[PDB]
């Protein structure tokens, strides 16, 4: 309200975590403090808008932060040094002797790609392949496969919805996953001929949707009945799949049916148009899948002995055993810290020049607005140093070497702002979605909304009191939020 | 008051000097540092010094709640904190407050309140 | 190659040349305003070094610093001049290509067009 | 070098050097994934890059050779050599 | 006319490397001959050989510079410093700016590997 | 940029349960988090110590008695770093005030002579006990006593007797106390070593100039105290900061005379006469040699080999014969130039007398 005046502010052009869209922004700092966030222009991503979470979660970067390392000695935490905690981690490794795939690595939302690379190279250097997301079914590899980028990305770019004619929504509420693209759908629905369908929970949308089921049974029904014909006879159709489908046990049964329909219907897949799309809801998953970071089935069944969880606060206390040694990296203490035996501060998006990849596959580079607070450090430096403390090392020391590594992993991670087409669409849907998913049987469990509250989704947001006031109000049960029409 | 230092020791300070001001104990803004956190962080420079003689001005948030509400006939009240005694402006810019709503309404510059006669 | 190294005669340190990054860019069009004069100039600003950007003083609450380039912002007329000046001084740079508003037609008439079917939305003004 | 564990293909989308590898990927990927059922096979494209393969056996030991050849078969044998020369 | 001071050389930009070679060598020779004066005039706490070592280091700094104009600039700047030093214009501080090494070891931990820099947040 | 050359890390944690996050690069504006207390910073060694502590932002509490000797310490750091208190060992609250908020304490107290208000016992034993009891009450994490070389509980010298009693009392109340035992320190504006050999009209030795010792530069002892204040490995330990080279008094005096190019004056008159002349000079108000110090002229340095040394701190202590030039060049008279011959012919060319 009154905290600052514009002439005092250091404007920095950075990237918006809190959604997989990668909305460009302009941060405004006052020294060490970040006063506000405001949008930036990019017509192929966000086009002058940003959601409310991204504009009002800044208040979570100055409270319930991690400023020092911590150790657990019992029920309490005890402040400690960096030397002491890293040596404690090493003694835990040597005492416990994890072998092979007992060393688990978990990367959550709000992570760079440099960190997950360094965590991946280190994990493997200890002989482990159990790299894993903080998703419910992150323990096992995705149904859609990481092999081709085309299988897990919003292929038809976000500028492609303007050219859309027919749309299908499978297990996704775009108003809660990437609101900006819901706004774009509405902008297209008003000024064009557009007919939409949904297979999921009934979603209070900003547009007419023509809901038609909540099950795999209704999905095959519509895709083979009427709206199948609407998608065939469309010129630029889209089939939008939510990532909550990837977070189900029967994800293969879906992605198989959608892949069979995609390859069967040319209009969705041609040499000019790919109408298959996966909408992720966090900024890390696409960069993870681009650098691997999927569990191998061999590690998927091992019960881990050490658990290095990175930015992870969505864990359930069942994914992590009791007798395991646990090491949280984050910048905010909300869930994953409470489990941890050791807690190592990291830095938030405003304090690290990280690379983040969005749904289209567009790589964007962040900028540092401020230095990380207190005894906090950049993540990849922490993992190099603990790596050295362990019986291994990483072969890089500064930024330029980490960037050359990223290129060695995937060269589109250093083509900043460039979205690329892809030549392996047919092959990608033949190899990943259709083949290894015939053996899954579909459940009758009706689809559930992925996000029960658009506010209070990740650690930055749960630590923000503003999201608390905004989740108490803006609830449907309140009179103020419903008009009697 | 006895304030625990960070280094495990204690910091004794009398009650008259822990109040945020001689008319109010609590802080009137979230970012305001309470006198206890001040002392606890800065006793090295307060040690041999006399706290009676340090500046302890009164708070305005409590002296303006005491000021009686003013009333008007109409949906507007005009405020200009003008002295009326000496020449010049000597006050704050003219501000027309809406007072149709049931409660009192205060000028944004000065906190003087106005109401619609009821 | 044959771009002169004025970094040797600049009298400045070498840490700027060996460890420090700059960024070249145009200021984005603010959303809080509609003006565009602050743009059209290619600024050059150094990237932060974390430990020495700012830190709060104990005494009175002021913000300190050790980074001596936290307020310097050179202004240039074009990208090529910026890049030449940087290379001549040996600084390592990242270029930030701008993002321009995409042209689309706008008519006052589209507000008042016929809907042969159900009204999508009811307009106010 | 106890096992192969990851394979990464890099290539252009439309340049000249990468076409034989484009054919190898379009035609042989399922057979490669069945003959190596325990490995992450990763294809990642980017315009202007020089086609190349990376393999990761164990403990992060990575190997590499370019694939600027003129045939799909040179690709097969060259890949297989890099997979064998652990 | 405003006449030049003692050891002033007129600025003259040579067109060839072969002449500037000679001029630089004369400058080096003058620095060496004058080093004992640099030890007497400035109350110095070390050797004349150490001064000559630092001079050799400062001339090895720009030994591999092939652009002629930059060499002319460097030579002019060096003659400026010789004029500043031999005439007693500089005081002790501005001279011992060139001899940080001789002063006592600044503390214990001087990081040289990664991990220490990380523990001190300098990486 | 500047560096925290004294610290190995930025997040340190004391043994009292305080977390101390460093801020900055390590210059005037930086802060180390720490808060210390130095009971003799007004003196010869403590001055160099506060300079090294406050160069990096360590808060320094400096008890003083004379307001005017101290002012040369405020220069050593930024505002709020150096903090002053008026104190006296005969007032206890003053000592609790000085040590309350401290993570580190440093006792440099001790005169080389007696007075009317303080005998050797009261200042080297009781003062140590008072400070120790306050260091214990407030449970200060660290305590760093400095007790003179050659200290021994019963000895011909009352100074070394008290210095030994101050050792055992400190270590018998504050078990985690660190004790340093420097040998005769030398440097610029030293008390009784080089300024004396360079200024005193005549020296005297009740022995011959034969008392053997290992001297040491004071800056290095200050470096040692810096490298002990922050290293928590040095609790319940003892140090012998003596120096590489053994030097008899006569050897030092001959090097002093060589470097000065002037003939230092030494007399070597016997013990009882010098002891009497010292005793009678203790009634004038200014410090002079005292009867107990000519007693120490017969007591060479016995080094304790069970205690830590410079090499346990990664230090390379300096040598007297190198540094004597820097320390005695000011008193160098430098009479004139050598061998003016082979200059008449050169002088003959210049105009010596204008008209
Ligand atoms: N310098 C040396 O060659 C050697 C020194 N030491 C020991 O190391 C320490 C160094 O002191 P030094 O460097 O010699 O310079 P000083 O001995 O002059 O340091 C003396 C300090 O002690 C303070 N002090 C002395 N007596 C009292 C008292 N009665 N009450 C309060 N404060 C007092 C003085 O305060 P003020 O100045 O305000 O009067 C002064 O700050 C001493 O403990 C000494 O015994 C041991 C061996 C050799
Ligand atoms: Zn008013």
């Amino acid at each position: 309200a009154f905290r600052a005046r514009p002439w005092e502010l250091k404007k920095t052009e950075s990237i918006d975590v809190m959604d997989a869209v990668g909305s460009n922004i302009r941060i405004d700092s006052k020294g060490v403090e970040v006063m506000r966030v405001i949008p930036r222009v990019h017509e192929d991503v966000n086009e002058e808008w940003i959601n409310d979470k991204s504009r009002f979660a800044c208040d979570g970067l100055k409270t319930q932060r991690l400023t020092t390392p911590l150790i657990r000695v019992g029920d309490k935490f005890v402040n400690a040094t960096w030397d002491d905690a890293l040596s404690t981690i090493a003694k835990a490794y040597q005492q416990k002797a994890p072998k092979g795939d007992e060393f688990k690595a978990v990367a959550g939302a709000l992570v760079e790609v440099e960190s997950m690379v360094a965590l991946k190279d280190m994990t493997n250097a200890l002989g482990s392949e159990n790299t894993t997301t903080d998703t419910p079914n992150g323990n096992s590899a995705p149904a859609h496969g990481i092999t081709f980028r085309s299988n897990y990305l919003f292929n038809s770019s976000i500028a492609g919805i303007e050219d859309a004619d027919a749309i299908l929504l499978v297990g996704t509420n775009p108003r809660r996953e990437a609101a900006v693209m819901n706004a774009r759908i509405r902008k297209a629905w008003l000024r064009q001929e557009l007919e939409i369908a949904s297979v999921g929970p009934t979603l209070d949308a900003t547009f007419d949707v023509a809901e038609l089921g909540n099950t795999h049974a209704d999905l095959e029904k519509a895709l083979s009945g009427e709206f199948g014909e609407v998608l065939k006879n469309a010129k630029n159709p889209l089939i939008i799949v939510g990532s909550g489908i990837t977070d189900r046990e029967d994800a293969g049964a879906f992605f198989n049916t959608i892949g069979k329909f995609v390859e069967s219907t040319p209009s969705v897949l041609n040499e000019n148009w790919n109408g298959y799309n996966v909408l992720q809801r966090s900024a890390s998953r696409a960069g993870a899948y681009d650098i691997g970071f999927t569990p191998s089935d061999e590690a998927s069944k091992t019960t881990p002995k050490m658990v290095w969880l990175l930015g992870a606060d969505e864990v359930a206390a069942s994914d992590i055993p009791a007798d395991a040694f646990v090491v949280y990296q984050g910048h905010n203490g909300d869930v994953g810290a409470q489990f941890a035996d050791v807690v190592l501060p990291g830095a938030a998006y405003t304090e690290k020049a990280g690379t983040y990849v969005n749904t289209e596959g567009r790589s964007q580079i962040s900028r540092a607005a401020t230095g990380p607070p207190g005894g906090a450090r950049e993540d990849w430096k922490i993992l190099r140093a603990v790596s050295e403390y362990l019986g291994v090392a990483l072969p890089y020391e500064d930024a330029y070497e980490v960037r050359d590594r990223l290129a060695e992993i995937s060269p589109s991670l250093v083509r900043y702002d460039l979205v690329e087409p892809t030549v392996f669409g047919d092959v990608a849907v033949q190899h990943s979605l259709v083949g290894p998913n015939g053996s899954v049987t579909p459940s009758s469990a009706p689809l559930t909304e992925t996000i029960e509250n658009f506010y209070m989704t990740d650690s930055i947001s749960r630590s923000s009191p503003t999201m608390a006031k905004s989740s108490i109000a803006f609830n449907k049960d309140n009179k103020k939020n419903q008009a009697f029409a | 008051k006895s304030i625990i230092s960070y280094n495990g020791n204690t910091i004794e300070i009398p009650e008259e000097y822990t109040k945020q001001a001689p008319n109010r104990d609590s802080t009137w803004a979230p970012a305001q540092a309470s006198k206890t956190e001040i002392y606890k962080n800065n006793m090295v420079r307060f040690e041999q010094k006399d706290l009676s003689k340090q500046p302890m001005p009164y708070a305005g948030i409590e002296l303006i709640a005491q000021q009686p509400v003013r009333f008007v006939h109409g949906n507007t009240a005009v405020c200009d904190g003008a002295n009326h005694n000496g020449p010049g402006a000597q006050g704050h810019p003219k501000i027309f407050i809406n007072v149709d709503a049931p409660g009192s309404h205060a000028c944004q510059y000065c906190g003087t309140r106005y109401e619609k006669e009821h | 190659d044959n771009v002169p190294a004025h970094e040797i005669v600049s009298g400045a340190p070498a840490e700027l040349s060996r460890n420090r990054v700059v960024r070249i860019y145009q200021q984005a069009k603010p959303a809080t305003q509609s003006g565009e004069y602050g743009t059209f100039a290619w600024r050059l600003d150094w990237d932060i070094v974390d430990v020495a950007n700012r830190w709060e003083n104990d005494l009175i609450g002021w913000q300190s610093s050790g980074d001596y380039m936290q307020a310097t912002q050179m202004k240039f007329t074009s990208k090529e001049s910026a890049i030449k000046f940087a290379n001549k001084q040996g600084w390592d740079f990242y270029i930030q290509e701008p993002h321009h508003r995409k042209f689309r037609v706008k008519q006052y008439a589209n507000n008042f067009v016929h809907s042969y079917g159900k009204l999508k939305h009811i307009r106010t003004k | 070098s106890a096992a192969l564990r990851e394979i990464r293909f890099h290539l252009c989308q439309n340049g000249s050097s990468s076409a034989p590898l484009r054919q190898f990927v379009k035609n042989q990927i399922g057979a490669f994934q069945k003959a190596n059922p325990s490995t992450k096979v990763l294809v990642r494209e980017a315009n202007g890059v020089k086609p190349i393969v990376f393999a990761r056996f164990d403990h992060g030991h990575e190997s590499k050779i370019g694939l600027d050849v003129s045939s799909e078969k040179e690709v097969a044998e060259r890949v297989k050599s890099l997979i064998e020369a652990k | 006319a405003i006449i030049a001071t003692a050891f002033a050389e007129t600025v003259k930009f040579s067109g060839s490397k072969q002449e500037l070679q000679k001029r630089t060598l004369a400058l080096y020779r003058q620095f060496l001959r004058g080093a004992p004066t640099f030890a007497d005039l400035y109350e110095v706490q070390f050797s004349i050989p150490t001064i000559r070592t630092k001079i050799r280091q400062e001339f090895e700094r720009h030994r591999f510079v092939d652009d002629l104009s930059i060499q002319n600039v460097l030579y002019a700047k060096g003659h400026m410093e010789y004029q500043e030093c031999i005439n007693f214009w500089k005081q002790q501080a501005q001279f011992l700016k060139y001899f940080p090494e001789e002063d006592d070891i600044q503390g214990r931990h001087q990081p040289s590997n990664f991990v220490d820099k990380f523990l001190k947040n300098r990486a | 940029m500047n560096s925290f050359e004294n610290l190995a890390q930025d997040v340190n944690i004391t043994r009292s349960g305080k977390t101390l996050i460093a801020k900055g690069t390590g210059g005037r504006s930086s802060r180390t988090g720490y808060t210390a207390t130095v009971f003799g910073a007004n003196g010869f060694l403590g001055s160099y110590l506060t300079a090294k502590l406050a160069k990096h932002g360590t808060t320094v509490v400096v008890p003083y008695r004379e307001e005017m000797a101290k002012r040369h310490l405020k220069v050593t750091g930024d505002l709020g770093v150096v903090n002053f208190l008026e104190m006296d060992l005969r007032n206890l609250e003053s000592i609790d005030e000085a040590v309350r908020h401290s993570d580190i304490v440093v006792n440099l107290i001790g005169r080389e002579y007696e007075t009317k208000n303080f005998n050797y016992y009261d200042v080297h034993v009781e003062g140590a006990r008072r400070i120790a009891e306050a260091v214990k009450k407030h449970n200060i994490a660290r305590y760093i006593h400095v007790s003179a070389f050659n200290a021994e509980i019963d000895s011909p010298s009352e100074f070394n007797h008290t210095k030994g009693l101050g050792e055992q009392v400190t270590k018998d109340i504050v078990p985690w106390a660190t004790i340093v035992r420097p040998a005769p320190m030398f440097g610029r504006e030293d008390k009784w070593f080089l300024d004396r050999m360079a200024r005193s009209p005549c020296l005297v030795s009740a022995n011959k100039f034969q008392e053997t010792s290992n001297p040491v530069h004071v800056i290095d002892v200050a470096a040692a105290l810096e490298r002990i204040c922050f290293d928590d490995s040095t609790v319940a330990q003892t140090f012998e900061l003596y120096g590489p080279q053994k030097f008899t008094q006569k050897q030092i005096i001959d090097m002093v005379s060589e470097t000065l190019r002037k003939e230092v004056r030494h007399i070597e008159l016997p013990k009882a006469l010098y002891q009497a002349y010292t005793k009678a000079t203790q009634a004038i108000w200014w410090p002079t040699y005292s009867p107990d110090q000519v007693e120490r002229q017969f007591l060479s340095q016995k080094i304790d080999p069970s205690a830590k040394t410079f090499n346990d701190l990664d230090l390379t202590p300096m040598e007297l014969p190198d540094l004597m030039f820097k320390l005695i060049r000011p008193y160098r008279v430098n009479t004139f130039q050598h061998d003016v011959s082979q200059l008449e012919n050169k002088e003959k060319t210049f105009v010596h007398i204008l008209d």
